[PDB]
């Protein structure tokens, strides 16, 4: 029914600008407006301001009157945030909401941001297949590693998103001034290597995109 | 410029009646601060339970049910569940803005506690023709969240070379995390059994490759 | 819910929210549609046009509307309530007196206005009856389903806050309700404008030589004498009235039955009404010789009727009709 | 905190302890200055004006003020209490109408009196507007801290409490209240002064032919004329009065403004006031030829200005001027 | 801050009359008035009435109009309570207490007030000295015994007062028609006899002053 989704999250260097969208599904865009929160990473939640999707006009809280901006592709059903020259402290997730019931009902995925300089980097995908002898069990485990990569996002699915089930993906980490995220994926014995398994990754910042199916080690 | 205050964390057992508080700092709460209580469960997830006080979002279970008790506005949850566990935020409206609250962690008893899986995979040979080696040690639905993983190079603690992400929420509510160990195209070839160690409510699982 | 300053609050001039503007005592059917600067209705949000929201502090407070009283010479009887504004039955009164009671206080608001109840017709009643010919009279709906006008409410301008401007124990410090745009200076140099969280003052020190002010214009107000001008610009905020003027029927007036009496080309009419009863005639020839007057006491009257008829007029009871050979 | 016999003590004539005597509708600002034989204000002992003490048998019960209901025609506003006495905004009223409500009873008393309120001014409102100018009026002040006057206030003479007399199993029995003075005898020969604890009665035996007396002067009263007179001496007890008469300027009346209107001349006046205005004038010649008369209804007068000029005073509006050449 | 002190206890056979003072500090007398209560031995607590000390006016409870009088030194800050024709069951402890915070909050020590007929007799003071053997241990005890007097009160102190921490007087008690009461004092072993210790006894009824030296055995 009521669905919002966020954009996914992005990096951006002091000083860019940013446009989270919001697209909404399951009411009229138009009877209810949009509420903003920022959830920074200690601090807890607080309510950035609220949009009038009928007229348009914008409350702003007084903590963001200034760098950020709502507007709407009302046509479209999207809210959107756009913080400009942004500064390092607005890393932190962003929700859109939904104000209805005199309080707010539904809430967004989340759109994280974070503000880091950096160059481009793309990451290194590799697979990870058993040891080389025996694993014999009911089941089987295997893996992908995406190693090395600036900034984020990187998205990855398994077999084009049809295998979801039984499946691990473990938040990206900055080693070394650079993000690194892995996979698991665990399915019957039967399965592989009879079928064919692959992982897919992508990195929007380079344009990278990388399709390694997983071998047997011998 | 207004403060809400919740408790900071409490804890229940399944089927236990449990209330939660939302003050404010200006006075006493009232029905033109329309109360709304939010729940976050891991992975950034979030729904509205009540608004206006009293009103119940739609599929909310009938388990919760908000009101003012005293000077504040109040969550109560009769019959808590497992499924309960998480973080629950309070907004109070003041004529012109909303006020969210630092939030109350609850506890719920239940989940049976559920052991590691763990994996160590060898460094793909790709990567060993980057001068490079790295072994994953991945750990998956162990309950409670909390494990200790130590890298054993040779029958020697590793001390240096690894990096342990923190223990992430999957969906079914258990955690997960994966531990890294980068070496060298060539400490790689040295060393010869490299081992990943995890243990979590008092039994160890060691998983040891061999080159 | 607008806050403006009452006249004679219980004491003296106090800023009520339920600051009464716009007293309506036009109608006929013993009602007045009154302007509360308070919108009482739903709550802040959603629910139930049978809450209360005043304004206490910068702050509302949408609760229950336990224990309204409009009142005048006597206690009136509440018709509805929608938005800022009220209807509700109230007999003459010189004022009009105006109050609910929120629990811990009875924080009423008062206000002069000359009102009547003339009900339509020739009948000059002091209030309604049970009974009676009914006839088009004036007279506001129940209801809210309504857009046959619309006033101009636009933003408020500032208001006064001096809780906002605490000390930062030497300096006097102001404050933010939740991230609102306080507009900020002292008599002495220091930061001119105010579009900010909680400053501080560098230079005075005196709450009372400061600027506590409130731009918060999240929310449009009804547009008030007793309010300052948002000095940027007209905002929107076209809205509408609920309380039309709607061509009801009252139930309505009826002055007893005359007494008519024969006599040569002349009524006797013993006479004997309820209350100020205007009686009036018309001998139809072209010669009109037409007569009226209020009739309160009872009276014994005539009228030389003419050979080709007179009519006679008890009230708005209907007219009547008389040959007189 | 004195008990008198109130008149019309909801059913009759009670013995209410807030038995109304010097009503007093002498000012100008709706207010009334009352006295009951109540003393509300702090506890018996030291606290909080706020409080109310009445008398409950030959006792005191001071206790919360909670729901004083001072009336007229209409409900009246309070203003202050301090002492005996009480300042309450009424309107209007044939009577006066008081009444506590303790909690378990309505315990009300009521009282006949004139009262009316006239502003000052040429105006003849019924009730003091929000607006109009400021003019020296008579009114009563809010404090206590007040000197100007000050009221005889000696002590009670006796009381009847025949709850003393009881029985001591076949004579009457009187008791005491706290080692008070009990002035006693019965119609047959005893003890026949009475100054004592409890005593017996060896004589009579009936409870209703005897002296059940509390002379009880350890604190003074109001000399109400509904008080039975301290036989002994006219003690101490000089006591001032709070609401002094004092020459506030009342937020007071206006009139509308006149259509003034140009003739050879003379001065042609469509006029239209809002109550009863008291027109007059000064023909400035040594023939003066003034005009006075009240105006309610709407009016086109005339007045012959001569040469030298005249003046017109619209009501407490100030008095205007006219060149008529 | 406030204190309100109160006369010593008095002794007095039937019909006499007594004047018990409390004398007032740490507040401005004529803004406070005064509360005489009874605590009457057995029975508890019991309001005399209330003076008012700026007017003077007296209040009297109807159990105390008549043999009591209020009466105060106002230029001294001294309330007084006078109870003539004294009769025997007004044998009790008076307390004065000062009315205010709508209620009672500071109340003075008490004047005991014994009715009684008796005559005058002088108190024996008798040294306590420790046992002719030994008496090793870290500290030492003495005392001192007040035989045989009447009627009450009298006054012990310990080297004029200077001595007050390590004391116990006990009350006195009617023995044969006589009071005795007796104290005693410890103090470290090197103290006494090292320096002197005295017990120092006064009975004003009798105009008797006493100094006794506490001296060793042998």
């Amino acid at each position: 029914q009521i669905q919002l989704v966020q954009s996914g999250r992005e990096v951006k260097n002091p000083g860019e600008t940013v446009k989270i969208s919001c697209k909404a599904s399951g009411y009229t865009f138009t009877e209810y407006p949009m509420l903003w929160v920022k959830q920074a990473p200690g601090k807890g939640f607080r309510w950035m301001g609220l949009i009038y999707t009928n007229t348009g006009e914008p409350t702003y809280a007084e903590e963001f009157k200034g760098r950020f901006v709502f507007s709407l592709e009302i046509s479209a059903s999207t809210a959107y945030l756009q913080i400009n020259n942004l500064t390092n402290e607005d890393t932190a997730t962003y929700f859109c909401v939904r104000d209805y019931f005199i309080s707010l009902d539904y809430w967004g995925q989340g759109t994280t941001l974070t503000v880091s300089s950096a160059k481009t980097t793309a990451p290194s995908v590799y697979p990870l297949a058993p040891v080389c002898g025996g694993t014999t069990g009911s089941s089987v485990t295997l893996g992908c590693l995406v190693k090395g990569y600036f900034p984020e996002p990187v998205t990855l699915t398994w077999n084009s998103g049809s295998l979801s089930s039984g499946v691990h993906t473990f938040p990206a980490l900055l080693q070394s001034g650079l993000y690194t995220l892995s996979s698991s994926v665990t399915v019957t014995s039967n399965t592989w290597p009879s079928q064919t398994i692959t992982c897919n990754v992508a990195h929007p910042a380079s344009s990278t995109k990388v399709d390694k199916k997983i071998e047997s080690r011998r | 410029q207004a403060v809400v205050t919740q408790e900071s964390a409490l804890t229940t057992s399944p089927g236990e009646t449990v209330t939660l508080t939302c003050r404010s700092n200006i006075g006493a709460v009232t029905s033109s601060n329309c109360a709304n209580w939010v729940q976050e469960k891991p992975d950034h997830f979030f729904t509205g339970l009540i608004g206006d006080t009293n009103n119940r979002r739609s599929g909310v279970p009938a388990r919760f049910s908000g009101s003012l008790i005293g000077d504040k506005a109040a969550l109560t949850i009769t019959g808590a569940q497992t499924e309960d566990e998480a973080i629950y935020f309070c907004a109070l409206w003041y004529n012109n803005l909303w006020v969210f609250g630092g939030g109350t962690k609850l506890t719920v008893l239940g989940q049976p506690k559920s052991s590691p899986s763990v994996t160590l995979f060898p460094p793909s040979s790709e990567e060993l023709e980057t001068n490079k080696a790295t072994l994953v040690c991945t750990i998956t639905d162990f309950y409670p969240g909390v494990v200790t993983v130590d890298w054993k190079v040779d029958g020697t603690p590793v001390t240096q070379g690894m990096e342990t992400t923190q223990p992430s929420k999957q969906s079914n509510n258990k955690y997960m995390a994966s531990s890294y160990l980068t070496l060298t195209a060539r400490a790689w070839e040295r060393h010869s059994s490299y081992s990943c160690q995890v243990t979590h409510e008092g039994h160890t699982v060691e998983k040891s490759l061999s080159r | 819910p607008y806050i403006a300053d009452c006249p004679n609050c219980g004491h003296s001039r106090c800023d009520s929210p339920i600051a009464i503007e716009e007293v309506r005592g036009d109608a006929h059917a013993g009602v007045i549609r009154i302007q509360t600067s308070a919108m009482f209705g739903l709550k802040t949000d959603g629910v139930d046009l049978a809450y209360m929201s005043f304004m206490n502090g910068k702050t509302q407070k949408s609760i229950k509307i336990d224990n309204l009283h409009v009142r005048t010479s006597a206690p009136c009887s509440l018709v509805s309530h929608h938005g800022y504004y009220i209807l509700a039955q109230c007999p003459p009164g010189d004022t009009v007196t105006v109050g609910f009671h929120d629990g811990p206080n009875r924080h009423t608001c008062t206000v002069a206005h000359k009102v009547e109840f003339r009900p339509v017709g020739r009948e000059k009643y002091r209030h309604p009856p049970e009974h009676g010919v009914e006839l088009p009279c004036n007279r506001y709906t129940h209801k809210r389903a309504d857009q046959g006008h619309y006033v101009e409410m636009h933003q408020p301008g500032l208001v006064a806050d001096h809780s906002l401007l605490s000390i930062h124990s030497a300096k006097v410090k102001i404050t933010v309700p939740s991230g609102a745009q306080v507009k900020y200076y002292c008599k002495c140099p220091d930061v001119r404008e105010g579009i900010t969280s909680s400053d501080h003052t560098t230079t005075c020190t005196d709450v009372k030589q400061c600027r506590a002010y409130l731009i918060d214009n999240k929310k449009w107000v009804y547009n008030s004498g007793r309010l300052p001008r948002g000095e940027g610009d007209t905002f929107k905020g076209k809205l509408h009235v609920p309380f039309v003027p709607v061509k009801a029927k009252c139930i309505a007036t009826l002055a007893p039955e005359p007494l008519v009496e024969h006599k040569h080309r002349t009524l006797i009419l013993h006479l004997h009404p309820d209350h100020p009863t205007l009686l009036t005639t018309r001998s139809l020839g072209s010669d009109a010789n037409p007569t009226r007057q209020w009739i309160e006491r009872p009276t014994t009257v005539n009228f030389t009727v003419t050979g080709e008829g007179l009519e006679y007029t008890w009230g708005n009871h209907p007219p009547k009709r008389v040959w007189a050979q």
